């Protein structure tokens, strides 16, 4: 701010000024709120809960099964060399 | 809506219309929760004639 003198300034906004209303007043707000709407315990969803496999491993089952047997032909005799 | 219907024709119109409970997306001020069975909620409609 500048005061400059001899033109001052105005020392206030003085008692000429018009009051224009007396709406000056928020009235309070009394009130009573119910939100009651029966509740039924459940929701549907495509999937809630699930941490699905990106890739399995691969997964088995055994079996075995039979007996001994066999057919057989062996090397003849030789001469033994030494001993 | 055709901008003019003329004498012997037939026009078709299509209109939308969005009743909000919900100020918007994502201000949900004035949503409603309907979990209550027995209790149902109204829309009524007043058609032009």
């Amino acid at each position: 701010a500048l005061i400059n003198p001899q033109f001052p300034y105005a020392g206030p906004v003085p008692i000429p000024g018009p009051a224009p209303t007396e709406t000056m007043p928020l009235l309070n707000y009394r009130v009573e709120g119910r939100i009651a709407g029966i509740q039924q315990a459940r929701q549907f969803m495509p999937f809630l809960q699930g941490p699905h496999r990106a890739v399995a491993e691969q997964t088995y089952h055994a079996i075995g099964t039979g007996i001994q047997m066999g057919q057989t032909f062996n090397q003849p005799l030789i001469n033994t060399q030494e001993g | 809506a055709p901008a003019t219907i003329a004498a012997g024709a037939t026009g078709e119109l299509t209109m939308y219309y969005w009743v909000p409970l919900a100020y918007s997306e994502t201000d949900l001020t004035g949503a409603v929760l309907a979990n209550v069975p027995q209790s149902k909620q109204r829309l009524k409609l007043e058609f032009a004639n």
